[PDB]
RNA sequence: AUAUUUGUUACAAUACACAUUUUUUGGCACCCAAAAUAGGACGGGAAGAGACUUUUAAAGUGAGACGUCGCGACCCUCGCAGGAGUCGUUCUUGACUUUUUGGUCGCUUGAUGUUUCUCUCUUCCCGUUC
């Protein structure tokens, strides 16, 4: 009976990919901390759309989905 | 915990600690150690801009920002660079957000 | 950001007294010294002119060719040119390099 | 033609005619009465306005001449959401 | 001020009528009410004017004058109208 | 506000609804909220393509309104004052 | 703040429109302040009426957002 | 905080506003709203050409233009002037501020 | 009356799979067993598929937000 | 007195004509009755207000010239003028409207001063003008009007449209 | 016998509050392609022809679908009153009730905008530019 802000503090420095709902675009990468408005902080980040990012915040009108 | 149940100092001492820890604290810590970051807009437009200041709607002052688009028809392509001395930038267009190393 | 006495050790030079010569890069520091107080705003506005520049981390200058620094060092003169210029109202025609000298050293 | 107080805002105009432009290109040329906090807004006499595709084709660059559809529909009630900019026209009788 | 118009041309359309209507009564003064609202055609048109002399002009000199092949009987309103 | 006052103040009259999908929505106003969200009774609806239709009620959302059309008698009306 | 007037409208069989294409037909169970409107015995309409319309499920529910204009096909 | 009530002190300047629409304005500013409804008073707007072999630029912003009634029939590009545009807050992109000003002041 | 977040926590607790279509715009819709929710209507979906519009990839244990959500259906 | 723009700053541009558009504007004191015995000058003054019409009727002017780019304009009430010619290139597009009765406009001066054109207003009355008079001057009228939509109240007959199309190829 | 000023109260009104489906911190963006020279281009109107359509050689200019206000009428139709009535009240105001000309048909191509598919030359007349 998990609910949306635990899944999240439960996923807090875990390997996370996100998908954004645009290009179908996915950043794969460790999260580092959410807001309440469930913005994303990543680090070692990677942009799958093949390029190799060292640090990434996402805001959070711009996420698809969640998951690890 | 909801934000009315709170008094008018401790929506400043939640405020202080979302942009001290938090998301956000990758743009804070770009501020405060002059590190160029990168940015992208809905628009798909990219800009390279220092960070003078930010906010909470992540609308924020950039200086000496330099503007990256390219465009296509048809499969033909050209990449313009548009160079600003100042920016104040509406946090609504915003995507990602990347601190360069 | 300090609130403590403390010694700080920091080069002036950077990347110009690295790629060229040491009487020369002294010489494109006072031309520098100067024109800050001359480019009172111009000067984010042209040592910035060129986005693609960046601030090394240890260096306190811009990291550039130096081709548009001889270009920055020759427009904060014009700059000093004028400034000295005006107040005892020359033209910059009559700016000779003794003048201009006269100008730099004083 | 007309030249508004150079400090004028919203409350300051009241039946003025004014031009009013929407996220869909369409406007709404009449007096103003009313806006509220989100800045919806009501017209009295208002007339919309639009750009033919033909027309649109002509106002692409090279005396033009466009050819506005425009419609007469009095008293609306406009939807701050839809807003974009807002011009003065006229001044009030 | 009012001045009721009379036996003209019905087959003409409203709008034009009234913009018609217009057209002729400029050279007298101008003309506050374009059209009657009562709209029943048929020659009923009530040209509301600003000035009475204007008014007294119109009826004086378009008093049996063509205007869509009949000819318009002029004659002062009875009742003012709801504008004046 | 005046202007959804306005709206209140239009109930039992015949108005017209643009939506910004492009429909046109006239026929009589039933019901009226302060989220701008109305319904109609009796309505004759014009498709955005120009096809139209005839239902007997329907409720709309108010984020998708654009303009709403009101009797112009309205205008005088003392919320103006 | 204030809570939809759907009251009327339930239990009786409905049409909506789904964003600029959709339209689906079902009879109304509950709804909320969001007009989040769920519904029963959903069926999505389509040119063809018989031929194209498919029934989605026993219970679906719809997100406000998406919500355009709400007609009852119903007393 | 409340990063809008900056633009507050930064009325009596001229300013780029560079909408959603990709229309930019060019003009005098005036009080800033908090919702960031910006009001400008000598006000000349355009829009873009992307080059690209003359393709296309939006077709909504070309009519918005036109129907501002500040567009002069002579005018051989897409531009208007005019006095006294009211923008809502919603549609502003970027803001290009002048060069001039320190922000170290304002900032404060 | 059934109020549609009750239904969808009858979806939760009695374990029914559901499809879920998401904006016209994205062109995929998720099938999968929704767990919890928020306030939002942004709900976790255990052993989730993304089918485009039947070879879609299964998902896993996924977050999605309720800004995209048009239909939850069984 | 001469048409000057402190005149045109000076009328009465409240009471709108509601027939159509908005701004009807009557220059000086009153344009009606202003005898402004020089041409139309410091049209500048208005810099197109607001189918925005002008009345001009009850004055001196001998020549329908000398505007400003007026896209607003759509009608002209030009009555008890001495127009004599009307040639312009500044009003073309705009204007919807024109009405010259009572004026001095010569049957050939009033046809030569157009020029034709494939389009024009749509609205015209040259009534109480000496060219009217004019033997074939309806047929003439017709012709040089090129396009037209009414000719002295009466609509130039569908089939008259067709005969001067004739007689102008 | 010598309206202005000061203080208080209320109303209107501007500057300090809210990024989570109902308005202001964005479902964002993309169809693609067309002028270069040293008498010449460009727009508009008219005519001819090709190719298209229709009938069994002869007829006009890419085709098929919503509306929009218009040109005709073998029809209807009387002809002068947003306003009207009532009551309170005093020389024109408030409160309470009744409810728009066009009702239609052709168009022997009104006139004109959406939306899908596929692929112009010659001659004259009028404006602009070098």
């Amino acid at each position: 009976p998990v609910n949306p802000k635990p899944f999240l503090k439960g996923l807090v420095n875990h390997r996370v990919g996100v998908k954004l709902k645009f290009n179908s675009t996915e950043y794969r990468g460790t999260l580092v901390s959410t807001d309440n408005y469930f913005n994303l902080q990543l680090n070692e980040a990677e942009e799958f759309v093949h390029g190799t990012l060292g640090e990434i915040f996402i805001r959070c009108n711009n996420v698809l989905y969640i998951r690890e | 915990r909801p934000k009315h149940e709170l008094s008018r100092a401790e929506l400043e001492e939640l405020e202080e600690f979302e942009f001290k820890h938090g998301p956000m604290s990758l743009i804070n810590d770009a501020m405060v150690t002059r590190t160029p970051v990168i940015i992208s807009l809905r628009n798909n437009h990219k800009i390279i801009a220092r960070v003078k200041a930010f906010d909470r709607h992540c609308n924020m002052v950039l200086e000496n920002v330099k503007e990256l688009w390219t465009e296509k028809k048809g499969k033909n392509v050209i990449n313009r660079e548009r160079f600003i001395s100042k920016l104040f930038l509406r946090g609504d267009s915003v995507i990602v957000v990347l601190k360069t190393p | 950001k300090a609130t403590e006495p403390q010694m700080v050790l920091f080069n002036i030079y950077d990347d110009w007294l690295d790629r060229i010569s040491s009487y020369t890069a002294f010489s494109r520091l006072t031309l520098l010294l100067r024109a800050l107080k001359t480019n009172e705003e111009s000067a984010k506005m042209i040592l910035l002119s060129d986005p693609t520049i960046t601030i090394k981390s240890y260096h306190l200058w811009p990291s550039f060719t130096d081709e548009q620094w001889i270009t920055i060092e020759s427009q904060m003169r014009d700059l000093i040119l004028t400034e000295y210029g005006r107040k005892y109202n020359v033209n910059i025609s009559a700016l000779t390099q003794t003048e201009i000298k006269d100008i730099i050293l004083g | 033609k007309i030249q508004v107080a150079h400090s004028s805002r919203l409350a300051n105009l009241i039946d003025y005619k004014l031009r009013v432009l929407t996220q869909d290109g369409r406007v709404y040329i009449g007096q103003l009465m009313a806006f509220d906090k989100h800045m919806n807004l009501v017209l009295n006499e208002c007339i919309e306005e639009r750009v033919p595709k033909t027309q649109l084709d002509k106002l692409r660059p090279r005396t033009l001449n466009i050819k506005v559809e425009k419609r007469v529909l009095g008293l609306t009630i406009l939807r701050g959401e839809q807003i974009l900019s807002t011009v003065v026209e006229d001044k009030p009788l | 001020n009012t001045l009721y118009v009379s036996q003209l041309n019905e087959k003409i359309n409203m709008q034009r009528l009234r913009v018609n209507l217009f057209l002729l009564f400029a050279t007298f003064g101008e003309v506050l009410k374009v059209s009657m609202n009562f709209k029943k055609q048929r020659g009923q048109a009530f040209i509301t004017m600003r000035t009475i002399d204007q008014a007294s002009l119109a009826q004086i000199s378009l008093n049996g004058e063509r205007f869509f092949g009949k000819p318009l009987k002029v004659e002062f309103s009875k009742s003012e109208t709801k504008t004046l | 506000g005046i202007p959804v006052k306005l709206l209140n103040e239009a109930q039992g009259h015949i108005v017209s609804l643009e939506l910004t999908t492009g429909a046109t929505y006239r026929g009589k106003l039933v019901e009226s909220e302060d989220s701008m969200n109305v319904q109609l009774r009796d309505v004759i609806a014009t498709e955005p393509q120009g096809a139209v239709t005839h239902m007997d009620q329907i409720f709309v959302r108010g984020s998708q309104i654009k303009f709403i059309v009101v009797p112009d008698l309205l205008k005088n009306a003392p919320l103006f004052k | 703040v204030s809570t939809p007037e759907l009251k009327k409208y339930m239990d009786k069989k409905i049409l909506l429109n789904i964003n600029g294409s959709r339209k689906v037909a079902g009879i109304l169970r509950g709804y909320d302040i969001f007009l989040n409107v769920v519904l029963d015995d959903a069926m999505e309409i389509n040119g063809e009426d018989p031929a194209n319309n498919h029934q989605l499920g026993l219970q679906t529910v719809i997100r406000g957002n998406s919500i355009i204009s709400l007609e009852a096909l119903d007393a | 905080m409340k990063l809008v009530n900056f633009l507050k002190k930064l009325r009596n300047e001229q300013v780029t506003i560079e909408l959603k629409n990709g229309t930019t304005v060019w003009g005098t500013l005036q009080s800033v709203s908090p919702q960031m409804n910006a009001i400008l008073t000598d006000v000349k707007l355009t829009l873009p050409q992307p080059r690209l072999n003359k393709l296309n630029s939006n077709g909504i912003a070309m009519a918005s233009l036109y129907l501002t009634g500040g567009q002069q029939p002579t005018a051989s590009d897409n531009i208007a002037s005019l006095q006294y545009i009211n923008i809502r807050g919603n549609t502003i992109r970027q803001i290009i501020l002048p060069d001039s000003l320190n922000l170290d002041s304002l900032l404060v | 009356m059934v109020p549609p977040i009750n239904c969808i926590f009858n979806f939760l607790q009695q374990q029914t799979p559901v499809t879920i279509w998401l904006f016209e715009q994205i062109g995929i819709r998720i099938k999968g067993k929704i767990v919890g929710f928020d306030e939002f209507m942004n709900v976790v979906i255990d052993e989730a598929v993304e089918i485009p519009v039947e070879k879609g990839t299964p998902l896993g244990k996924i977050l999605l937000k309720g800004d995209n959500i048009t239909l939850i259906t069984s | 007195m001469k048409f000057t723009p402190s005149i045109v700053i000076d009328a009465p541009q409240y009471y709108v004509d509601h027939f159509n558009g908005k701004y009807n504007v009557d220059k000086c004191v009153i344009l009606r009755d202003l005898q402004l015995e020089t041409d139309s000058e410091s049209m500048p003054s208005s810099l197109k207000h607001l189918t925005h019409i002008l009345d001009l009727t009850n004055n001196d002017l001998i020549m329908i010239p000398d505007l400003s780019r007026r896209d607003d304009i759509h009608t002209l009430l030009l009555g008890r003028n001495n127009i004599v010619e009307v040639d312009g290139r500044l009003l073309p597009m705009n204007v919807q409207n024109l009405t010259l009765s009572n004026n001095s406009i010569r049957r050939f001066e009033d046809l030569q001063r157009l020029r034709r054109a494939p389009r024009t207003l749509k609205n015209l009355t040259l009534i109480g003008n000496q060219v009217c008079h004019l033997a074939n001057y309806r047929e003439h009228v017709l012709r040089l009007v090129p396009h037209l939509e009414t000719l002295d109240f009466q609509n130039v007959t569908a089939e008259e449209r067709k005969s001067a199309m004739s007689f102008p190829r």
